[PDB]
């Protein structure tokens, strides 16, 4: 369907194809086109104003999807992604898995089930988003 | 031979009323505009 609206010269929506496809893909504990997808459409939102603030979920996401790779490239991932975005930083999703990475540093779980009980009590989680939590948990 | 009156001491101001709880009510409520306001984006 996204190929045939890219055809059809039709925008709009093969963003949230390709997003609801990564979104999907991700259960499946495949990442690289998860994170290809991702990436994609955040740079394609980045310049639309109307979808620029929104892009940062996407990056967001993108970011919890690269956090389960490695936490070496997790950081530099995070900080690349801060580079591009330097408004990245207003959102609190940067400053929540920096505390989630300081308390992974050392194995302190207490510090990261903490951090992600009061997200969950501020705001609502999605299920998945309480997935690849918890599957970050079990590492 | 009995012991004189003595000068009072002095006075240690110390001042408690009703804030304890009349402040955690206030707080209650910057809590929920907080979450509201989350909620609003």
């Amino acid at each position: 369907s996204a190929d045939y609206y890219k055809g059809e010269e039709s925008n709009s929506s093969a963003n949230k194809c390709l997003l609801k496809v990564a979104g999907y893909a991700a259960q499946l504990e495949q990442y690289q086109k998860a994170i290809d997808i991702y990436e994609q459409v955040g740079t394609s939102a980045m310049d639309s104003p109307l979808l620029k603030y929104s892009a940062k979920d996407y990056f967001f996401k993108a970011a919890l999807c690269h956090f389960c790779i490695d936490m070496l490239n997790a950081k530099l991932a995070v900080q690349k992604y801060e580079e591009l975005f330097p408004a990245f930083s207003d959102s609190r999703e940067c400053k929540l898995m920096k505390k989630l990475l300081e308390a992974h540093e050392e194995q302190n779980v207490d510090s990261y089930t903490e951090s992600v009980k009061e997200y969950d009590s501020i705001s609502r989680l999605d299920q998945w988003l309480t997935t690849m939590l918890l599957r970050i948990k079990k590492t | 031979s009995m012991a004189e009156d003595a000068d009072m001491r002095n006075e240690l101001e110390e001042m408690q009323r009703r804030a304890d709880q009349l402040a955690d009510e206030s707080l209650e409520s910057t809590r929920r505009m907080l979450q509201l306001v989350e909620e609003s984006k």
